[PDB]
């Protein structure tokens, strides 16, 4: 149907551009690290790119999907296990966006004990608690559950509680604390005292295009997971709220990599 | 003052000395230039590489 | 790999590990310049703070200060000033009270000049020490300002005088926009000076904070 | 009154200028027509440094064509191994503004200068397991550009105060002070018979000197610009200068006078290192492009780029044996080149 | 100047413990690396234990891996041994040497006076005669080939005279150790080896006690004593 037309047309749009812009983002990434004195940006940015990464590995899995109008039915264990990746991918994203709001705040509110206090490991327990969280909130899910439809409605006195659990504690916190940290960021970046014109705007305005960009693609496939407690009924329009999400993975490189 | 003037007298001293040195002509002095690399030439690594068996990099 | 060629690697790895670990404690100290044109106050400011060039070390608020006095090198500027590239900021002294002593205070615009644009330098926030303004009012209710600038036209007074030196040092960048220029006035009693070379190089790190984070 | 001493001056002046036209028939281009181009040549990066926390702005190799020494702005003078590319040495500097590095030839001694105008002398057959300062130095009033060992006791110094010094390691103190420039001497290279060795300074001009009595013989001229690197020919009796112009020339110690001239319209660069290989064939001359072209001696002629340096190309040496040559740039990287 | 003194020696009853303390003073003992040898009476020496400048790397003997134990303390310059069940063979000289990566090799150039402790490579005969004023060459052989894809042959030559802890002679059966007369040289091929001596001294004799440090695993020699003739 015309829902499967413009959705086919989307999804080859993420991975034909993001893939190439992911890659070279990769690419200089490592390098990064490797060169002598890594800041803690540099390894969550790194481990954001290793995430969407993950997201557009498995994005071809859903190609075939929309290609056909939801043709090539496999078995359990394997969609699970596409599902399991691509939800990691986002969730892992949504809190090493975060994570680096923080770190900008903290860069520019406090840059004299920023200065003498990163270290390398810091950033890798960030990675690393990011991680631990995405895959332990996934793997609940997905032991508790064309693609996979409607379960048996008494299955579903469970299944829906642990998404909006999943949604509440793991993207509304890292939403509060990214606007946290980015509200102050903007707000004290135009009362600083010297300051460059033409460098000001720059720092204001990617931080804005920043949190458009973690509200419009991460915020209509988890507000779909409130939608599901009030109206106990498995959303119709995830399927084209988890692309929004998907243009995150290739649009954030874009933002970095620059 | 005196500095200057000594100064002056030592710059022209100085300079006697380099026009009184014996001086040869540019094609001899071309020929053993060139001489000294064609000898050398077999033995330069920079020109001939040498094989990965001899070559210590 | 031998014995003895195992155990030399071990050394190497050790080395860069004691090396890695210097280059951290270094890049955590923050390194000024000291730039001042013919002994314009150079000993007043260095003694405020807590043989050829002079390292002086001294911490301020839990950050430690790096600062070189190379004014004394008395050589070829250009041959050794690309060694500072990359510092945090260039701290530099004229005193008031030489206007009145090829005036001294061209002699200090020539050499701001040299080092506002000069191309190691083309964002290095430049700290400027107008130091002696005890001596300079009582030299103004003396000897007029307009010996050292013809073109002066206001009176001989002192607030505005100042601003018209802290001015003509404010117009010799040509590139305002990508550097800032601080401007103080440091007496013999004064004792917030160390302060305001915490408060230039705070915005200094500022920017390069957020530099790694890909902003700028 | 002094204007007659002047007038003598540069009487003199031009009989030295018509001197060098007499002597001059035939150029260097012109005799090398008939020889066979070298054609292209490429070296790649066998071995690369890392360890380096600042821009390199100096290196020399050992007589044994191992042993590599390193000089930053860290601090830190680092002894390489070229062959296994692990770290020998780790001396830390009390001064960390060093501008050359020198090694012994005998290899038992390691010297470094910079802004402190010392020459600090490190011993690197220590009964102990550091290395200590054997001497500093002491008397210049500029800064050290460039040092160099006659001998494990009589060492070579130029530095931004004019003037040229010999030092001797036991006394600490000036043998022979070199005088007569007048802008700073920036490099230095000694004669394979140690007896001569030539300076180059900001004044556009390169002189030869004696070690034995402390006196100048012959001043080149020729270059528009001031000169930063240069260095001695394999046989001697020649030597190649370099300076900020992007332009390289050739005197020779007899002729007294340039030969040929290396230069592009492509280049506008500055040149740092101009270090000869071994036959003298070859001309390496590091560049501030991120380059070190490869210059044909003879014909100069564009042979060879080395390139892969991402800043400022500040020192680069030919081994003794000229099997590989090594490049040290701002980038705290240094890359072995080689053959294949 | 450098010195090396050793300290917990006495006797020791069988199935007890005991630790050496091998003192460091005149050099710098972080970035030196330490070995423990012993010699038991009228015997030759046979490595025990080797502690690396940073004390990641350590190796053991294979008659004393698991039963004894080593550390070393940087900040205190001293060097550890402990030792778990002594058998009656563990009676022997322990000396401690100091080994630094030097001159593409690790010399063990300084050895330690040595405490009391009571509870491949052959060579040629222990005993040969010898006088003063005449050049004697001494033998010595390899179970394998010593040589190194490198082209570095590791042999170490080593003199104990008598009443006087061992000192190190040639080192990389190349390059003569510091402080050594230049009559001393050491030729080979990479298993079978020779050291010839110029002229012989009255200070020259000993036991000569040859040493592989190809691996770690350096088996010693038995030793050959130069007595003077009647």
């Amino acid at each position: 149907d015309w829902k499967s037309s413009l959705i086919l047309m989307a999804y080859i749009i993420i991975f034909l551009t993001g893939l190439p812009a992911n890659l070279l983002a990769l690419r200089a990434f490592v390098g990064r690290v490797r060169q002598p004195q890594p800041a803690p940006v540099h390894i969550l940015l790194l481990s954001l790119t290793l995430a969407d990464l993950l997201l557009l590995l498995l994005l071809p899995f859903k190609i075939i999907e929309a290609a056909s109008n939801f043709r090539w039915y496999l078995p359990k264990i394997v969609c699970a296990l596409t599902g399991f990746g691509f939800y990691s991918s986002i969730y892992c994203s949504t809190w090493l966006l975060a994570g680096i709001s923080i770190e900008r705040y903290l860069g520019v509110a406090f840059p004299v004990q920023y200065k003498l206090s990163r270290r390398p490991l810091y950033g890798v327990i960030a990675a690393l608690v990011a991680w631990v969280m995405s895959f332990g909130h996934c793997t609940i899910v997905i032991i508790v559950q064309t693609c996979y439809e409607n379960f048996t409605d008494e299955q579903l006195d469970v299944v829906l509680p642990v998404r909006l659990e999943l949604c509440l504690v793991l993207f509304f916190i890292p939403m509060a604390v990214t606007i946290f940290c980015y509200w102050r960021f903007v707000w004290i970046m135009l009362t600083q005292p010297h300051v460059g014109a033409q460098r000001r705007r720059r720092a204001v305005g990617l931080a804005v295009v920043t949190l458009l960009n973690f509200l419009v693609c991460f915020g209509p496939y988890n507000v779909s997971h409130l939608v599901g407690f009030y109206q106990r009924k498995s959303p119709w329009w995830r399927s084209i709220a988890v692309v929004f999400s998907s243009l995150n993975a290739s649009l954030d490189p874009l933002l970095f990599y620059f | 003052n005196t500095a200057s003037i000594a100064q002056a007298r030592k710059l022209v001293e100085q300079l006697k000395m380099e026009a009184n040195i014996d001086r040869i002509k540019v094609s001899k002095a071309a020929a053993d230039l060139m001489a000294y690399c064609e000898a050398h030439a077999k033995e330069d690594p920079l020109l001939t590489p040498v094989p990965a068996s001899e070559n210590p990099f | 790999l031998s014995a003895e060629d195992k155990a030399a690697v071990e050394r190497s790895k050790m080395i860069d590990r004691n090396l890695r670990e210097d280059g951290e404690k270094a890049a955590r100290e923050v390194k000024l310049l000291l730039l001042g044109a013919g002994e314009s106050g150079k000993s007043t400011i260095v003694k405020q703070m807590k043989t050829g060039i002079v390292e002086t070390h001294f911490t301020f608020k839990d950050l430690h200060f790096k600062m070189f006095d190379v004014g004394g090198q008395r050589s070829e500027r250009k041959k050794w000033i690309h060694c500072f590239e990359g510092v945090t900021a260039i701290i530099f002294c004229v005193a008031l009270s030489d206007y009145d002593l090829m005036n001294r205070m061209h002699e200090s615009m020539k050499l701001f000049d040299s080092i506002c644009n000069n191309k190691w330098f083309t964002d290095t926030s430049i700290i400027l020490f107008l130091n002696k303004k005890d001596l300079f009012e009582e030299k103004i209710k003396k000897s007029p300002l307009t010996i050292c600038y013809p073109e002066y036209a206001g009176s001989n007074t002192y607030e505005e005088a100042a601003a018209y030196i802290q001015c003509q040092f404010e117009d010799l960048n040509k590139r305002k926009d990508t550097k800032e220029i601080y401007t103080h006035f440091t007496c013999a009693t004064d004792t917030k000076n160390v302060q305001f070379v915490f408060d230039a190089v705070t915005d200094v790190i500022i920017k390069n904070n957020l530099k790694d984070c890909g902003l700028f | 009154e002094l204007d007659q001493l002047r007038q003598e001056a540069e009487q003199l002046k031009n009989q030295i200028r018509d001197a060098r036209k007499a002597c001059a028939d035939a150029t260097l281009s012109q005799i090398t027509n008939n020889i066979d181009p070298v054609g292209r040549i490429q070296m790649r990066t066998r071995r690369t440094l890392r360890g380096h926390l600042a821009k390199i702005y100096a290196m020399h190799w050992g007589t044994d064509s191992r042993l590599l020494v390193s000089a930053s702005q860290d601090g830190k003078l680092i002894i390489w191994d070229s062959y296994t590319t692990n770290k020998v040495h780790a001396i830390p500097l009390r001064s960390s503004w060093v501008m050359t590095c020198a090694y012994a030839p005998s290899g038992n001694y390691v010297a470094c200068g910079g802004l402190d105008n010392i020459c600090s002398i490190y011993n690197l057959k220590t009964r102990e397991g550091n290395v200590r300062v054997s001497r500093e130095l002491a008397g210049h009033t500029g800064y050290l550009s460039c040092c160099r060992f006659l001998d494990d006791n009589q060492i070579v110094t130029s530095s931004g105060d004019t003037t040229c010094a010999l030092w001797d390691i036991e006394t600490g103190q000036q043998t022979t002070t070199f005088t007569g420039h007048t802008g700073d001497v920036m490099s230095l290279s000694l004669a394979p018979d140690t007896r001569l060795f030539v300076s180059g300074a900001c004044d556009a001009s390169a002189k030869l000197w004696d070690v034995r009595e402390g006196m100048c013989r012959q001043t080149f001229t020729g270059h528009e610009s001031d000169i930063n690197a240069i260095c001695f020919f394999p046989n001697g009796n020649a030597f190649a200068t370099g300076s900020d112009d992007a332009t390289c020339r050739l005197f020779d110690l007899r002729a007294d006078q340039e030969l040929m001239t290396y230069s592009h319209d492509n280049i506008i660069c500055g040149i740092t290192s101009v270090s000869f290989s071994k036959s003298g064939r070859l001309l390496l001359a590091g560049y501030d492009d991120f380059n070190c072209n490869v210059w044909d001696a003879l014909k100069a002629d564009r042979a060879g780029v080395l390139a892969g340096h991402d800043n400022r190309v500040s020192c680069l040496g030919v081994t003794d044996d000229g099997m590989a040559v090594a490049t040290g740039s701002w980038d705290s990287f240094l890359k072995i080149w080689n053959g294949s | 100047d450098v010195q090396l003194v050793e300290s917990g020696g006495g006797l020791v009853q069988p199935g007890g413990s005991r630790k050496l303390s091998c003192s460091a003073s005149g050099f710098a003992f972080s970035s030196f690396g330490m070995h423990w040898v012993r010699q038991a009476p009228e015997k030759g020496l046979e490595w025990v234990a080797y502690i690396s400048s940073g004390s990641g790397t350590i190796y053991y003997a294979d008659t004393v891996k698991g039963r004894f134990t080593i550390s070393r303390d940087d900040p205190k310059n001293t060097l550890f041994l402990q030792m778990t069940s002594l058998r009656s063979e563990d009676t022997a000289m322990y000396y401690c040497v100091r080994s630094i990566y030097y001159y593409g090799s690790s010399p063990f150039d300084f050895w330690g006076q040595g405490t009391t402790l009571t509870v491949v490579m052959t060579q040629a005969t222990s005993s040969v005669p010898v006088t003063p004023g005449e050049s004697v060459s001494i033998s010595c052989r390899s179970s394998k080939s010593l040589l190194h894809s490198n082209g570095n042959t590791y042999l170490y030559w080593f003199l104990q005279r008598p009443g006087q802890s061992p000192q190190l002679l040639i080192y990389r059966m190349s390059n003569l150790a510091s402080g050594v007369p230049d009559r001393f040289s050491g030729s080979g091929s990479g298993t079978a080896f020779t050291l010839t001596i110029s002229r012989l001294e009255a200070e020259d004799v000993g036991v000569y006690y040859c040493m592989q440090h190809l691996e770690y695993p350096l088996t010693f020699g038995a030793g050959t004593k130069l007595e003077l003739k009647a």
